[PDB]
């Protein structure tokens, strides 16, 4: 399975290699994750997030708020051209299983340059 | 040589930009990525996917930056007193790419691996 | 509500966001939406179209402007000393949209009504 | 058959409306121009159209230049959205006949926003 | 004085050429508005108005809103560099005497674009 | 040529990129375009003006095309009962222009031809 | 909370949107930075400084993210054959900054600490 | 001296810490660069500079090109608001000494975004 997911993460799965707290994560090509960060989570308010690359500072970074509180910021070096293949899509997921919680969108802002030679 | 900028801020029930999989949906302008009780209560076991219709390219041989920013506002909530479960994600996957297993997977991978 | 914007500045062979109908092609980094002879000269009775992969909001019950800006570059020119037809053309339609006859046609329309 | 087209037309073909003279159009659901205005093309050299749309000036605008040359004008008052639906997609459409031309598309950029209540 | 601005009058000057009624107007050199709408305002309330023009299509138009109701259109035809300048400077405005009212901006957007050849 | 965008969303009390006429200020993150009572209430016979610190380039002689499109949330609210005055305008004008006579006036003009 | 972003494609004799700093100048719609001799050749001990007229916000107390973009395309030739000097540098610094010494200083610095 | 500053030098001044050879340059408070990278400079041709900073991956980075060629990559990281203040003005600069060279630019873009809670 490939692909690249930034991930707020609500239930914690140590078997699957989730740290024992609410926490955000970078994931590539697997959900066990390559660097994770605590985040804290807020039931009923919600969160801004930004995530953005760059191919030559070859870092992928991801900020997080809640209006309010101290935000949560996670880095890790990539080179996603050596993970990924040149077209894709990108989108958002969520899920449940035995426990639920509702996940729930509200804007979404996307923008994405490429410069050749 | 290309360049994509989109945006959205509230979500039609028609969103014909936008690929569905799973229980995601949309109703009173946003986006539920995970299926709901008639009662608008969270159930077990789902799994959705929303994604943007248009391919984009991330690379290219004669080509020598990249770069995409994206803001995301989401709200994980429950009305119950459990645990909450179980995970959102922003993902970039080959175009053809369909859901995967819910749980702790979100949608995303099939194992643990 | 909604925003769009995209731009391209060359025209890859395999252009995944772009959607292609009729004798219409890319070589060369470059946009050939009329069938070519194989030594690079213009072919009779054809018709080529290309949509951009995204659909487009254009309006919504309760939303009050819309607006789009799109800057073309093209070139028509022929080798040949003979009248030179037929049209280019910037065309807006439904999603399911299909290319329709060649000629003064433009592949817009199937009749003259 | 539904559509919304400017065009820059250079076979006329008076049985079809089109004038007596290399010209650029604005068509609402034929190619039975609305509006026309008079186009110098130019073999060989490339040229650069902008089209803008405004749903409140009810106006929708074509400006055509060659590089060098004084630019072709053309405006016509509509409100697309009696006319389209409200989903579209956006293309570039090229054709000919018994006569032949080379239809090549360099640079296209486009830009859109919508705003609600 | 040389200016151009579009206007939401509050209080009426029929010396000053203000119609009868809560207006917006486009102005031109002069406070004597060359086209003038009604506009519903309302007290507490915030609103939102967009501006355009288009050296093309001639046109600068204005909507305004008040999330919830109907909005405002006012169009008028000019040629805005024959009034103005080559080099402006782009600013909000507000006034009071006699009678009072707040004047507050929340927040301000513009975006402008010059093309040559 | 040229292109110039900018963006507030809110008034920072030291707006370095913005020049001030008037009694024109700035609190709260708002702009107070207009005289304020230390309790909160409107005065009278006040004008205030903004501008944006850069000049924009309107036109040039080899030069076709331009536009702008601005948005604008603005608040107009009095606490009393009596007539509300006077106005709130956006306008374009050359970049040394200086506020003018206020009421009716709206600080944009001298006189009334 | 605030946005800036601009653009230049030519450069007009009279930049109102351009500050000026040295032997800074601009002709034939191109910016040098550096003096020149009235033949279009290259001069000594030359220092020039642009910088655009609208100050920036970097930073702020409660703000948790701030990018910045910028491309440039600069030119740097001689027409003799001697050794080229001296250096061409973006750079941000508070905004009444003011040009510095020349040389392998780049009007950037005084001294060499 | 208060500046952060990234630099295409083309003279070399060991005495002021320039490596030998013709290097791109980020400089925060001193001449004395922090890093340095070889770069490919070309008589004639034209260069082509991309520069991005982000307070999250706390990095700084450039690429510079010359239509044909490889590129030149220099990154550091940086917290600039801990380097400069709160308002900045940006900018080009160029010089010459004993020796001469043109310094001239064609198109610069120019894009800035900041974020608060
Ligand atoms: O409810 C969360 C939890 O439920 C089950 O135990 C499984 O589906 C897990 O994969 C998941 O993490
Ligand atoms: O070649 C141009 C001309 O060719 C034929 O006569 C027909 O296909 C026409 O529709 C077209 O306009
Ligand atoms: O208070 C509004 C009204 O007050 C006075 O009568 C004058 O300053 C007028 O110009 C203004 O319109
Ligand atoms: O010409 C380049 C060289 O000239 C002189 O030696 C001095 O001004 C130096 O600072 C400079 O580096
Ligand atoms: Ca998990
Ligand atoms: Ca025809
Ligand atoms: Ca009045
Ligand atoms: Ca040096
Ligand atoms: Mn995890
Ligand atoms: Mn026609
Ligand atoms: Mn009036
Ligand atoms: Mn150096």
């Amino acid at each position: 399975s490939n692909v690249v997911a930034v991930e707020f993460d609500t239930y914690l799965n140590p078997d699957y290699g989730d740290p024992n707290y609410i926490h955000i994560g970078i994931d590539v090509n697997s959900i066990r994750s390559k660097v994770t960060a605590k985040w804290d989570w807020q039931n009923g308010k919600i969160a801004t997030a930004h995530i953005s690359y760059n191919s030559v500072s070859k870092r992928l970074s991801v900020t997080s708020y809640y209006a309010g509180s101290k935000p949560a910021t996670l880095s890790y070096d990539i080179e996603l051209h050596t993970v990924l293949p040149e077209w894709v899509r990108v989108g958002l997921s969520a899920s449940t299983g035995q426990d639920k919680e509702r996940n729930t969108v509200h804007s979404w802002s996307f923008t994405s340059s490429l410069w050749t030679n | 040589a290309q360049s994509l900028s989109f945006s959205f801020t509230k979500f039609d029930p028609n969103q014909e930009d936008l690929i569905f999989q799973g229980h995601a949906t949309s109703t009173n302008n946003v986006l539920q990525v995970t299926k709901l009780d008639s009662a608008g209560n969270p159930v077990s076991s789902s799994a959705g996917r929303v994604l943007y219709s248009a391919p984009l390219r991330l690379w290219e041989d004669s080509a020598v930056l990249t770069s995409f920013d994206t803001i995301i506002n989401f709200e994980i909530s429950t009305p119950y007193t459990s645990r909450i479960a179980d995970g959102l994600a922003f993902f970039i996957a080959p175009p053809d790419s369909v859901i995967s297993y819910h749980g702790g997977f979100l949608g995303l991978f099939p194992n643990a691996n």
